[PDB]
RNA sequence: AUGAGCAGGUUGAAGGUUGAGUAACAUCAACUGGAGGACCGAACCGACUCUCGUUGAAACGAUAGCGGAUGACUUGUGAUU
RNA sequence: UGAGUAACGCUUGGGAGUGAGAAUCUCCCAAACCGAUUGACUAAGGUUUCCUGGACCAGGGUCGUCCUUCCAGGGUUAGUCUGGACCUAAGCUGAGGCUGAAAAGCGUAGGCGAUGGACAACAGGUUAAUAUUCCUGUACUUACAGUUAGACUGAUGGAGUGACAAAGAAGGUUUUCCACCCCCAUAAUUGGAUUUGGGGAUAAAUCAUAAGGUGGUACAAUAGGCAAAUCCGUUGUGCAUAACAUUGAGUGAUGAUGUCGAGUGAAAGUAGCGAAGGUGGUAUUAAUCAUGCUUUCAAGAAAAGCUUCUAGGGUUAAUCUAGCUGUAACCAGUACCGAGAACGAACACACGUAGUCAAGGAGAGGAUCCUAAGGUUAGCGAGUGAACUAUAGCCAAGGAACUCUGCAAAUUAACCCCGUAAGUUAGCGAGAAGGGGUGCUUAUGUAAAAGUAAGCCGCAGUGAAGAACGAGGGGGGACUGUUUAACUAAAACACAACUCUAUGCCAAACCGUAAGGUGAUGUAUAUGGGGUGACACCUGCCCAGUGCUGGAAGGU
């Protein structure tokens, strides 16, 4: 059956990328803060 | 040409089937962000042989040591394939 | 009671009887199952006693319950079976073979026995 | 004219009609010219914010604008010869592809009446009258079909110039100014002379006469189909949502805004032109 | 916006053509004709009936089907709320 | 603990060996299904899961010598394929720039943005992993620089092109199909017999013939296209009878003495070998011509790219064409799984999962039953075959007595031929109703058949396969349709249709705070609101009061 999530990867880098990610400031304040807090992935290309 | 982009030879079931034909057909790893133009400029200017076709490719890195108690990745390289002339090589 | 293995009916018993049959008359042996076993010993000896009249008639007629391999075709079978095992029998009121019973298996533990036909 | 629709279904009935396309028009294929065509996008329903911003609208085929003359004076005094009639899909009416003498082919508005090879002339300077002739409020007596009229001089006729509309002059405003106008709807107003006009009706007029005929054919040509008001759900319309057809409560029934609009006229009382009112569509000033 | 697809075989209306025919009409004969939120009907869509699954093959479906099935089309890609 | 309770999640048997030990490891044999797939392509997806060897310690719904399990090593090659370098569709960003306590929102030039367009290769070969990539052979393009000759080139801007729907029809074209020919193998131990099966050709690329199509070919003034114009234009004239230009199947010549082959088969069925490589049409087929053509309305893309004209200039050649020569053609991808033990699904599950060829008997079929290669026995087996249950196959006779009820279940079916009414908006009804038929041998029958006649047969003849059940009365809605995902499918909703209402353009309305935008690039015959909601005839009254609108005195 169909389900909820499907893996495509461009549609994936387009929803959660980092440069994405870097044109929002409050992305940017939650990579800057994740940083703090001490996550080993912040986005998709910082996994 | 760096004169360190020409990392390393190495030699293969594969690669050995290669080099017992008649255009010998050489394999180096090499910096993956260099053209076909400048590989080619150091490989007639490292000696008098300039190759006769060239190709390339790389090693996909992937999970190495696969299901264990210290698993890792595996490394980048680029493979560079050269095929010379038929009655010349390079004695490495 | 959707698609699964359905379990088999007389049609699949009948097939595995007749490869069976084959089988032995290929070699000489078969370890199986005990009741599969006592199922195709009638069938052997009937086999054994009808082709010893020896026409077309008969020809087809045990044809009719041969299979093939490799080593032997069916034509095959029933050229060897025609040619010298129906003349060697025609000394006994019955019982041509004997099926013994082995030891378990170690698929399944369960009684296998050999049938096996000498002269 | 119109006739019947041929289509021998066995879904139901269609009591439909659909125009000739022939008597009042030509190449009922759409293969124009490349001439004056530019792509057109339709909104979705959407405003630039995303956001869907018109009601029960979206669905429309999709139909390429015919780059049409507005202004009408870059080309002033130069003769223009009717070349063809070729319809417009985003306009109620068709338009006409004409030749100014000078060698320049232009779209433009076609007033009823006019057909493929017409001699007309337009320009700004007191000139007789043909079908088909734009020329400045100030040097047209009263009594005349114009349509294309310009509130804004100089920019291009915007008001009636829907399918066969037009409008009558009731009279000069006797200043020297502000010809009085009968607008369409019933409107009444003492319109500016400084502006141009069209003369005749505009041509494909049986809009009055066109059938819609189903739900999905009016969906391709346009407007969604949708519930009423008083059907909707409770909180976004309390009339609506339950058993047993609750019917319409509030005399002078309100939107999902609390628009009490019945009646009321939305025109502003205190605009530059709120002097010039004469008749709003049923009474006197 | 961009695209793909809708097995199958179906109907012969309109339109137009020819002719008879009427002052012209009208009327009809035959012909091309191939329109259809048309037909059934593969795929396909939905969940309308039945059974099963009732701690499953399934955080929810599987059978026979049913209705619809060149359009109030489906579906794919991208955007978009 | 339950408890050894349940279950062990789409399909075998035998022989031989390995291994101490094997249903589950392997070889063989068969099976029966899928067969528009249970055959291969790839998008996307997973990204080493792919390959070799060793081994089975943590998983294999037991087992496991083995696994898609682990360990060690290894596999994907691109001047023409996909793509960056060609660009754009929606769309996004967006400096400066508009609005907003601020952050920020909006927004132009632009720049990003394929699922599209511009665009130069094909085939065989060969590994344990791939291969327009590697090789082999047969080709193509693109500039660069020099050279040979000719030769004027001309964008920034102008013109054209690209540039385009669905539905439908009948042809060209060669295949297809069949008869028949060649070649190869084949010769029958059962009754009978001189049998049976298969094959029969080749790419890119170049050249020639190009079926046919598409529908105008030249003269000049320019008052039109920011300009400038030799380009479109504009004007008629000459031809308008067929040229003119474009295109265009196919066919032939190479390529191609090449691969290859029926088949043969030595060390393994591997290598070698490898015969033939033919005609007629076709009332069967698609393919291409073809952005062809016809029709309809809800009217069906751009940029890139191409051509061209003038400016722009050059005209000691800047410069173009082509020959020749040389140089060189860059960046990235390439494994396999790929409808599914490698996607998702937590999953070794049976589910939904891009497009696409998709063969035979046989049929209208991509429907159905049985098959050609294919691949395997659905990660638990083996026995007897209790009640009880799922699945069925069946029950003689009544036959609706069952029920809240023909709910459910069960007669009709495919093809062919007769005949069909009420109502009816003339379209239906309708496969109404109601009946008959389906086989074989011979002849007749078109091109084969239908069809007919004679005979013969069956227990009956789509003999297996899968095939609308009707009739009438009633309620609603006309209808066709959306509809409460994982309870209700409607008589709810929608819809055409209608009365009223508001919106006159910088329209109102809506959004935001605003700019501003939709509305809308709409213009009353347009849009919105409110309700009524096939078709038809009508919708009567009441303004006491609320309200809607309007008004102007008077009070306020």
């Amino acid at each position: 059956m169909k389900r909820t999530y499907q893996p495509s990867k461009l549609k994936r880098a387009k929803t959660h990328g980092f440069l994405a990610r870097m044109a929002t400031a409050s992305g940017r304040k939650v990579l800057k803060l994740r940083r703090k807090k001490q996550r080993a992935q912040l986005t998709v290309s910082s996994e | 040409d760096v004169t360190n982009v020409l990392l390393k030879p190495v030699l293969t079931e594969k690669v050995y089937f290669n080099q017992m034909g008649e255009t010998k057909k050489y394999v180096f790893v090499v910096n993956p962000k260099a053209s076909k133009t400048r590989v080619k400029l150091a490989f007639e200017l490292v000696y008098g042989i300039k190759p006769l076709k060239v190709n390339t490719l790389i090693r996909k890195p992937t999970t190495i040591r696969g299901g264990s108690r210290f698993p890792g990745l595996s490394k980048l390289e680029k493979l560079a394939v050269i095929t010379l002339p038929k009655g010349i090589a390079i004695s490495v | 009671s959707y698609i699964n293995k359905p379990g088999k009916t007389s049609a699949w018993r009948v097939m595995t009887v007749r490869q069976q049959v084959s089988a032995v008359l290929a070699y000489g042996k078969i370890e199986t199952t005990l009741k599969k076993a006592k199922n195709t010993q009638k069938r052997l000896d009937k086999l054994i006693t009808l082709a010893k009249v020896d026409n077309f008639n008969n020809r087809r007629q045990v044809k009719k319950w041969l299979l093939n391999t490799n080593l032997f075709d069916v034509d095959q079978l029933m050229d060897h079976l025609f040619s010298k095992v129906a003349p060697k029998y025609e000394k006994t009121p019955g019982g041509y073979s004997r099926v013994l019973k082995l030891g378990p298996r170690r698929g399944d533990a369960t009684e296998m026995a050999i049938l096996q036909l000498t002269d | 004219p119109i006739k019947k629709i041929i289509s021998r279904s066995n879904s139901g009935i269609h009591h439909s009609t659909v125009i000739d396309y022939k008597k009042l028009l030509t190449t009922n294929k759409n293969k124009p010219e490349k001439s004056l065509l530019v792509t057109l996008k339709k909104h979705g329903g959407r405003n630039n914010q995303g956001k869907i911003t018109v009601r029960h609208q979206g669905g429309r085929n999709k139909r390429k604008y015919r780059i049409i003359d507005f202004k009408r004076t870059h080309y002033d005094n130069i003769e223009a010869t009717v070349k063809s009639i070729e319809y417009d899909p985003n306009r109620s009416c068709f338009v006409s592809l004409i030749t100014y003498a000078n060698g320049a082919k232009s779209y433009i508005i076609s007033p009823d009446g006019i057909k493929v090879g017409d001699k007309i002339l337009a320009s700004e300077h007191p000139i007789d009258i043909k079908p088909g002739f734009s020329m400045p409020l100030a040097f047209i007596p009263e009594g005349t079909q114009v349509h294309n009229i310009e509130l804004h001089p100089k920019g291009g006729g915007q008001i009636a110039r829907s399918a066969g509309s037009y409008a009558r002059i009731l009279g000069q405003d006797e200043t020297g100014k502000y010809v009085i106008l009968q607008l369409l709807s019933g409107e009444t107003r003492k319109f500016l002379k400084e502006c141009r006009a069209t003369v005749g009706v505009v041509s494909n007029l049986d809009h009055n006469l066109v059938v819609i005929g189903k739900a999905g054919r009016n969906r391709h040509r346009g407007i969604r189909p949708t519930v009423r008001g008083s059907a909707m759900n409770p909180n976004d319309h309390p009339h609506g949502g339950g058993e047993g057809r609750s019917p319409v409560g509030r005399d002078a029934p309100r939107t999902p805004w609390g628009k009490r609009h019945m009646g009321v006229k939305t025109r502003n009382m205190k605009k530059a032109s709120t002097n010039l009112i004469i008749r709003n569509r049923k009474g006197e000033q």
